[PDB]
């Protein structure tokens, strides 16, 4: 739906986290080595490119989350396809 | 089509609403 | 009436035409771009996958 | 000018060639996911539209081969410049 | 007034009647 202003609710520590549970969410590690590669940074600039749009394109703080989490679900598809198809 | 589809979808909102432990 | 030989308007179904092909085009080219960083990311976290595999 | 019957010079892969080069010169891709995409499709389409209308319209081969060119210059030119104006 | 109009032009015409040769092909 839309709640007016609920932008002013969503702070920029808020939306930061969110973008760390994108990129863990997309490619779980426990930094074995792994956030300094430059594989690994392109993931997190993807991910703040997906939370910039899903923040402007959602007008409330449900749909925010909502589109998020079909954004996400349909990153993890497409690298589990792409993960099969070399096997 | 992905007959998971809505219950992995609604595993992520859930996680996404949890980061509302910044002060929990 | 003189409005016999009233030419026929052709122009506004023309340029129609054409704004919703340029419209299209912008549109794919502006997708394709998105897909293709989209695969390059993907493509890199599987690479980093591999390297892991012991 | 008029060339009388410059039609019966003109093969049907030629023609074929020729709308092949409108898409390309419109808009080149690389992209093989690009062939398949509708927006892609109504281009191939245009092209043969326009393709067609010169071919009736023109009266010798030179006015066809100049025609197509000054199609190709104006639709080229359009999307140059809403490209320039995308918000 | 885009000067490369009549250039530009010139170089589509070429390269559709370039077409002509290159069935000639294999």
């Amino acid at each position: 739906g839309v709640r007016k202003g609920w932008h002013e609710h969503v702070t920029q520590d808020l939306r930061s986290h969110l973008v760390h549970k994108l990129v863990q969410a997309i490619f779980p590690t426990p930094d074995p080595a792994a956030l300094k590669d430059r594989r690994m940074e392109n993931l997190v600039a993807y991910a703040k490119k997906v939370e910039g749009d899903m923040y402007e394109s959602a007008n409330s703080r449900d749909e925010y989350y909502h589109l998020l989490a079909e954004k996400i679900y349909k990153i993890q598809k497409e690298l589990e396809e792409k993960r099969r198809s070399r096997l | 089509e992905d007959p998971e589809k809505e219950k992995r979808i609604k595993e992520l909102e859930l996680l996404l609403m949890s980061t509302e432990e910044l002060k929990g | 009436a003189s409005g016999l030989f009233r030419a026929l308007p052709v122009s506004a179904p023309e340029d129609l035409l054409v704004e919703e092909l340029v419209d299209g085009l912008l549109s794919l080219e502006e997708e394709l771009k998105d897909k293709e960083e989209e695969k390059a990311v993907l493509d890199g976290l599987l690479s980093l996958e591999e390297e892991s595999r012991g």
